[PDB]
């Protein structure tokens, strides 16, 4: 890397990262999608 | 030249059609049909009761020393009144050429054993059995061979399901492996991939 | 019409492989318990002979009773041989699955299935 | 060419790569890539969930050959073992994040292998 | 006791229907000019017998069997409903 | 450019974010979530406008093969920008 | 490979240049390609005996 | 050879569980031609499937699961009767759907150009 | 007499005028085209459908030459596969490399032909066109760069959709498709141009870039947001609805439907009930279970008995649902069953199916010489109707008038005052359009059903069956032609009326019930100031709109799109919707929790599965059980006898459609009313651009 630089983004990580495996910093998957499907809500107001 | 197009063989084709012709000749009794693929593959088509003569005739001929048993299997085909297809592929080192023989049968209907004309026959049979529930008539020794003891159904029947019905997991509170209910995390994504559009008019069936 | 026949040629040889292979199952079972050390009682075993024999007892085709006795003796030598282990023979007796409901009140209240 | 951890790419000008066409996810022989996409608020054809199980891959690579611009990729990474089986079902911020790590030497296998495809 | 609802369901073509059909075609206009507010609806059946559906009150239904009947049975086992005998 | 929900979660680039209510926010205690700071929306949005004087453009990402397939953009609304839709990527006439 | 792009994929940057070659890349790495009907059984000498598919 | 009148049933040995051969009904088709191409080759054979069953979303990756075995169970036949005895000897319930041609059309290009009928087109 | 042609060598009888094109149909040979569709006109501009005939050393265009005798057609010939090489070369040449970006991804008709009709490699060496993208609404997106100018749009607009703002200007490679102008084209059936499009240049907006088509999973049910009934496919994903498409049935729906039966499944997302609700103390709705919910709805009905018992039905209910409330009801001797539309019960009412029914079946305006619409608006209410009217209008010069207020039909019609005097004078005779209707040899007169629900609908009916009684008696009385029809415009209405449900809401005004059940019931005919005070009601349903609003308990339902369930259109046809996805949360299938009331109240219904409640449908009226069955038996002269005894005076009000323009067709329905594509077109059409 001293003889050929990568080429650099300002994207890419500044600082590298070791496994982070078996720490608070570990990898937890979720849903990146959002809710599909809205329930409806009814009236605050009440009736009769 | 053509040099993306796989180059034919007519001699092969003759000498092939010429075969299959000697023993539709020699055995008119269970020999239904007889093909020739144009990539010179030679396919005998017989009657389901003649296995064993047409193959000991295929065997100890002299004119058709077919002494080695390449494979033997099914196909499931729902849309038949014999659904399964047994096809056996012979292969003649004295003549260094190989041949096919294709046979039918249902679910209710045995066929007979060839182990005594091929010994390779016991395993492929025992396979045949376990995986499609074709049932071989005097087999030495006829059980499952590839599928869990007492896994019920025959899983490469075209209607049994790609996952099956039951999967297995160890229960803490019984301390053993348990079988329960197939139940997937993520299903199966079934892909529609066909065409509209006919890819192959030599293959087109009459519209009927 | 006329189909080849397997075994039987008429109901009543079927019946009669049918008892020979509840004879055999019978005699096993005090075998079985001891072998692999099962838990259950002989009378629990012979009681799950019986119920799996009697779930095809609407079977009238001579060709799938030579076949279901077929499949009985394969995995009734299954047995003998220890081929099976304890995990299969308690298998046949499910009890790890939960008591699914058979009432359309019950159903409706769990979900969607009919 | 080493097939390893998967990563997904970004333009130099930081716009992900992905168009959400889901041909990685057709020829995937495995089922290990779920996609779900919409248009996004500049009306962009963009993927709103882009998943890998790494348990179900098999590394076979069909994903970067099957990507028309260049996206997913393979990179070089190969220690990555995880303590639990959850830490292996990546989604499209892991990914990102991959990809963000090992632009480099991920721009400089492409390089280096791009004339042989 | 208390009728609610008349249904006869007689088939377009076959036979057996022949008489439901001729009830229908002359005998239905005055029968529902008598009884304007009970509902009869006449349907259509396909290959079965035809049938006289009579529901009455907490939904009691009594089915007979018109197969073969002519139009003046048709009425008398229709008079006997409204009857009551 | 990350945001945070009312409830401490970071919203990711796609808008999700557990609700209040729910419990599938149990998995990130004692742990944290993954979230990919880089907005690729923000970014292709400071990326500016290059004017060009023709009226049809093709964009191949750059690099040539190494970019995505060439397309070719018609200039000719004045009033916006003409985007090829591989890289998100605006190209105009000059005006005035 | 074949120069047959109804059957091997074409180069990336005929993909990335030709109509007809994304065309094929598409259809190829989505659906496939149709193969003619019918059964065959070859075989090859594989390292541990005949290796054959049918 | 011996002589047996029965209809065949083949559930014993096909060892499908109790619930999934006696609460299923299949659809016996021929399927609908994609609106979205002209082409007719995906409607010559009819085509079995099951009815749809519950799909919920995993908790973990919002995935979709099932608990149907036999949801991407598709078997192709060449004829309604074909397709009507597998699902007899089975023991599945099934409804079949009579096949839908389209009818015959008269097509005229000259038509495009009647001197005193409606068919005359504004532009080409 | 058939002509004998060759396909291939292989003899064919056809009928002259056949084409060569559609002799290879017969064959079973489908020739390769783009411009062409069977349900256009013919263009011949695309080239692709070249085909070689034995010694003709040219080539003709299949899809416009007329076959001569003794033809023999080489469809696999070295000349015709060039041909079509050379074709889509040129397609291809200018085509833009958008596949990945293109929603036409996987169901592209230049991909799939260029892979089998054309070559692998590209020769063109030049630079490529753009093409500038037009705007025409919320509903259509036009990426016009991939127009291969087939002009299937403008036909399609033209002829289908009486829509003439669609053309190619310019000439030359620069020839362009669109307006010329910034016009929306905006019509009830608008998605056919996305359909029929076969590139990427037209694309559904809503559907941009959700899904590709080979993940889509494709569930065969019909449609629902009107009473012609229009066969559909549903298209899902991962247990979602993705998108709507249109399904063949040459005697209902021939492969076209309407915007709001394609793009309103938006609304199956939103404003959706999910979990039984009840009241607290406060009078707020809060979530319960299904147990508690059962338990209170069925004390009440055990509390209550007799006509203090009413059911209401809405437009999207079922036959199942139906007749499980009606037994429920009937198990408790009320009776106080009503939809919310209403029809004429003086005289035969519904005892006589061709009473209610459209008797000439949807194919037999084909068939008609002269057509008389009363007070209806088919272009809104029945867009399928309307398309089938203006097709028999442009192939037949069929002969339309319509009674009352002059809507924008997309055809020419002959307009007759607005008022039911007019209906009045032609039955006497004095009307000119008496004798055009007396000298037609097939007449049909179509009564709209929304001009039922004035307060002299009876009056109506009488007149139009008078009208077609004096047709009947001086033109031919024998033959199987029927000129009463009645176009009805909700689902529900002729099951409903076939399982013996009375007809409007007339009972409940006349006798307030003490419990309620509004089954679907979102119309608002019926409100807590009309129903006594501290009465129950019950609203099962599947979204919240106004029953859910104004209800004590609310139970979650099944939608089309989750139930499996039987709908009978307003020609009698009978058909049945499949599942394609399943109730959200804890809804159920309606007749299920009907049953499962019944059962918790004692009551409990004699049917335990579908197949069983199919069965009671049966009992109750066979036809809701056979379902491709269209053919019924004729009471008109019962009917006629029975309407001449009770006769009324027709108000001197002007015949005013419900529906004038097309927001007033947009938002119609609950689901309508939930989708926010729907909400989209009516911003576009009422505010423009
Ligand atoms: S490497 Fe192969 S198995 Fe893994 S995600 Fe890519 S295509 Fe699928
Ligand atoms: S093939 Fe590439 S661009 Fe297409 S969906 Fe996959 S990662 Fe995205
Ligand atoms: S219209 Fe068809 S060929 Fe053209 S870019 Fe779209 S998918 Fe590709
Ligand atoms: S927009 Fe589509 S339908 Fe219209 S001319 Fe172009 S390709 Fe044909
Ligand atoms: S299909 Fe005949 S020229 Fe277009
Ligand atoms: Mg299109
Ligand atoms: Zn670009």
């Amino acid at each position: 890397p001293t003889t050929k630089p990568p080429t650099a983004r300002k994207y890419i990580w500044t600082n590298h990262k070791f496994n982070v495996s078996g720490t608070p910093q570990q990898y937890v998957p979720y849903s990146t999608t959002r809710k599909k499907i809205q329930e409806w809500v009814p009236p605050s107001t009440p009736y009769k | 030249t053509r040099p993306t197009i796989r180059p034919r063989n007519d001699v092969v084709h003759k000498q092939l059609s010429a075969f299959g012709q000697y023993v539709a000749e020699i055995l008119p009794k269970y020999v239904q049909q007889v093909q020739v693929s144009c990539f010179n593959e030679l396919e005998i088509f017989i009657h389901p009761d003649g296995v064993i003569p047409v193959l000991t005739f295929l065997r100890d001929h002299t004119n058709a020393q077919f002494k080695s048993l390449a494979d033997l299997t099914a196909v499931d085909v729902p849309t038949r009144q014999n659904r399964f297809e047994i096809v056996y592929n012979l292969l003649s080192l004295r003549f260094n050429s190989r041949i096919r023989v294709k046979t039918y049968t249902d679910e209710l209907t045995p066929i007979e054993s060839s182990v005594t004309v091929y010994k390779a026959a016991n395993w492929y049979e025992r396979e045949i059995w376990d995986m499609f529930g074709v049932f071989f008539a005097n087999h030495p020794d006829l059980r499952r061979i590839l599928t869990d003891y007492g896994f019920e159904g025959h899983p490469f029947r075209k209607d049994f399901p790609l996952s099956g019905y039951v999967e297995l997991r160890y229960d803490d509170e019984v301390k053993r492996v348990v079988a329960e209910p197939v139940e997937l995390a993520q299903e199966f994504r079934k892909f529609d991939l066909n065409s509209p559009w006919e890819a192959f008019p030599a293959y087109r069936q009459p519209p009927e | 019409t006329s189909v080849k026949p397997i075994f039987s040629r008429d109901m009543n040889e079927a019946k009669r492989r049918v008892r020979e292979l509840y004879r055999a199952w019978y005699r096993e079972v005090p075998n079985t318990v001891h072998l692999f050390q099962l838990d259950i009682s002989v009378k629990q075993g012979r009681d799950k002979v019986r119920e799996m024999f009697m779930k095809n007892a609407h079977v009238t085709d001579p060709r799938v009773v030579d076949l279901l006795v077929i499949k009985g003796k394969m995995e009734l030598e299954e047995t003998i041989n220890v081929w099976k282990q304890r995990t299969h023979i308690m298998r046949f007796f499910h009890e790890t699955e939960a008591p699914r409901p058979t009432d359309f009140l019950s159903k409706f209240y769990v979900g969607h299935d009919p | 060419r080493f097939r390893g951890e998967h990563a997904l790419r970004r333009y130099p000008s930081g716009e992900e790569r992905c168009i959400a066409c889901k041909l990685c996810e057709a020829v995937c022989p495995a089922q290990a890539i779920t996609i779900e996409a919409e248009p996004r608020a500049d009306g962009s054809r963009r993927t709103t969930r882009y998943d890998i199980d790494m348990t179900k891959c098999i590394y076979c690579g069909f994903c970067q050959e099957a990507c028309p611009v260049d996206a997913i990729v393979e990179g070089p990474n190969f220690e990555f073992s995880t303590e639990t089986h959850e830490e292996l079902l990546y989604n499209k911020e892991k990914l990102l994040n991959n990809g963000d790590k090992w632009e480099a030497e991920i721009a400089a296998n492409i390089q280096a292998d791009y004339l042989y495809r | 006791l208390g009728l609610r609802e008349i249904r006869i369901h007689l088939c377009q073509r076959s036979p057996g229907s022949q008489g439901v059909r001729d009830f229908i075609e002359k005998r239905y206009v005055e029968l529902k000019k008598a009884n304007p507010d009970l509902p009869i609806l006449i349907r259509e059946c396909s290959d079965v017998q035809p049938k006289l559906w009579a529901r009455y009150a907490f939904g009691q239904e009594k089915n007979v069997s018109l197969n073969n009947f002519s139009a003046d049975q048709v009425t008398r086992t229709l008079e006997n409903v409204l009857s009551g005998k | 450019g990350v945001r945070t929900s009312p409830t401490g979660e970071k919203v990711t680039h796609t808008g999700q974010a557990y609700d209040d209510g729910d419990y599938r926010r149990v998995r990130f205690s004692d742990r944290q979530k993954e979230v990919n700071e880089n907005f690729a929306i923000d970014l292709i949005a400071e990326q500016p406008v290059s004017e060009v004087g023709s009226r049809v453009i093709s964009c191949d990402g750059g690099g040539g093969a190494l970019g995505h397939p060439r397309v070719y953009i018609n200039l000719d609304k004045e009033t916006k920008t003409g985007t090829c839709g591989y890289c998100g990527l605006q190209f105009r006439q000059p005006h005035h | 490979k074949v120069d047959d792009a109804k059957v091997s994929p074409p180069k990336r940057a005929e993909m990335k240049t030709s109509m007809e070659s994304l065309i094929h890349h598409f259809k190829l790495y989505t659906e496939g390609y149709q193969v003619p009907p019918g059964a065959t059984y070859t075989a090859i000498e594989a390292p541990k005996g005949e290796f054959g598919v049918y | 050879l011996i002589a047996v009148d029965e209809k065949l049933d083949i559930t014993t040995l096909t060892g499908v569980p109790e619930e999934h051969i006696k609460t299923r009904k299949v659809r016996i088709f021929v399927p609908a031609r994609n609106n979205m191409q002209s082409g007719v080759n995906n409607t010559k054979k009819w085509k079995m499937e099951f009815d749809t069953r519950e799909r919920w979303e995993n908790p973990l990756m919002g995935w979709s699961s099932t608990a149907d075995p036999l949801s991407n169970l598709v078997l192709t036949f060449s004829t309604k009767e074909d397709a009507v005895a597998f699902a007899e000897k089975n023991g599945w319930s099934f409804d079949v759907e009579e096949r839908k041609v389209p009818k015959p059309k008269s097509k005229s290009y000259g038509a495009n150009f009647s001197w005193n009928k409606r068919t005359r087109v504004s532009t080409k | 007499n058939l002509i004998e042609v060759f396909v291939d060598g292989q003899s064919v009888m056809v009928e002259p005028g056949t084409t060569v094109l559609q002799a290879c149909e017969k064959v079973g040979m489908q020739i390769p085209r783009f411009c062409y569709h069977e349900r256009l006109s013919v263009a011949g501009n695309c080239r692709m459908c070249l085909v070689e005939i034995e010694k003709a050393p040219k080539v003709v265009a299949a899809c416009a030459m007329p076959v001569m005798k003794g033809w023999n057609i080489l469809t696999n010939s070295e000349k015709s596969k060039k041909a079509r090489e050379g074709v889509m070369e040129f397609l291809l040449a200018n085509h833009p490399l958008d596949c990945p970006i293109c929603d036409q991804g996987g169901e592209c008709d230049l991909q799939d032909q260029s892979m089998m009709f054309g070559s692998d490699r590209s020769r063109f060496l030049e630079g490529k066109r753009a093409v500038e993208d037009k705007n025409i609404g919320p509903l259509v997106k036009t990426i016009m760069t991939r127009c291969i100018q087939c002009t299937r749009c403008i036909r399609f607009a033209s002829e289908i959709a009486g829509v003439d703002d669609l053309g190619t200007t310019g000439r030359g490679n620069d020839m362009q498709v669109g307006t010329y102008i910034e016009k929306m084209f905006m019509s009830e059936l608008s998605g056919n141009i996305i359909d029929i499009c076969p590139v990427g240049a037209l694309t559904s907006k809503p559907y941009a870039f959700t899904a590709r088509p080979w993940e889509t999973r494709k569930t065969e049910s019909i449609d629902v947001m009107d009473a012609v009934g229009s066969n559909i496919v549903v298209s899902t994903r991962t247990g979602e609805v993705m998108r709507i498409l249109p399904r063949m049935h040459e005697d209902i729906n021939e492969e076209w439907i309407s915007d709001k039966t394609r793009f309103a499944y938006d609304g199956l997302k939103r404003q959706r009930l999910t979990q039984p609700m009840i009241r607290n103390e406060k009078g707020l709705l809060t979530y319960t279970t299904w147990e508690d919910a059962l338990s209170r709805v069925a004390g009440m009905l055990q509390s209550f008995q007799g006509n203090d018992v009413a059911a209401i039905a809405g437009g999207l209910v079922d036959a199942e649902a139906l007749v499980a409330l009606k037994d429920l009801l009937n198990r408790v001797d009320s009776d106080s069953l009503c939809t919310e539309e209403v029809f004429p019960t003086a005289g035969a009412g519904t005892d006589l199916r061709s009473n209610y029914l459209l008797n000439t079946t949807i194919a037999g305006v084909e068939e008609a010489d002269v057509i008389l619409l009363v007070g209806t608006n088919p272009r809104f209410e029945a867009p399928l109707f309307n398309a089938r009217i203006r097709k028999s209008w442009l192939h037949n010069d069929l002969k339309v008038a319509l009674i009352g207020s002059p809507v924008d039909l997309t055809y020419r019609y002959d307009h007759l005052g607005d008022s039911p005097k007019i209906l009045q004078d032609i039955a006497s005779g004095n009307h000119p359009f008496s004798q055009i209707l007396k000298e037609a040899k097939k007449p049909m007169v179509v009564l709209g059903s929304s001009a039922l629900q004035r307060s002299d609908g009876t009056a109506i009916l009488a007149a139009v069956s008078n009208i077609a009684q004096n047709i009947r008696l001086s033109s031919g009385v024998t033959g199987d032609w029927k000129v009463m029809n009645i176009l009805h415009r909700i689902a529900s209405q002729v099951a409903a009326l076939d399982l013996g449900y009375k007809p409007g809401v007339e009972a409940i005004r006349k006798n307030p019930p003490k419990v309620l059940f509004l089954l679907g019931a979102d119309g608002g005919c019926i409100t807590r100031q009309d129903l006594p005070k501290d009465c129950f009601i019950i609203y099962q349903g599947h979204h919240g709109d106004v029953g859910a609003p104004m209800a004590d308990v609310i139970l979650p339902g099944a939608a089309y799109t989750e139930k499996s369930a039987t709908y009978v259109n307003t020609e009698g046809r009978a058909q049945q919707t499949k599942v394609a996805v399943t109730p959200p949360g804890l809804a159920r299938e309606d007749w299920k929790i009907i049953r499962a009331l019944s059962e918790i109240a004692g009551m409990t219904l004699p049917y335990d599965t579908l197949d069983q409640v199919r069965s009671r449908l049966e009992e109750v009226s066979p036809n809701l059980v056979r379902y491709d069955d269209v053919e019924g038996a004729n009471y008109f002269q019962q009917a006629n006898e029975l309407s001449k005894l009770v006769n009324q005076q027709l108000l001197a009000d002007p015949l005013v459609p419900p529906q004038l323009t097309i927001k007033d067709f947009y938002m119609t329905d609950s689901i309508s009313r939930a989708s926010q594509t729907m909400a989209k077109c009516v911003k576009a059409v009422t505010e423009g651009i």
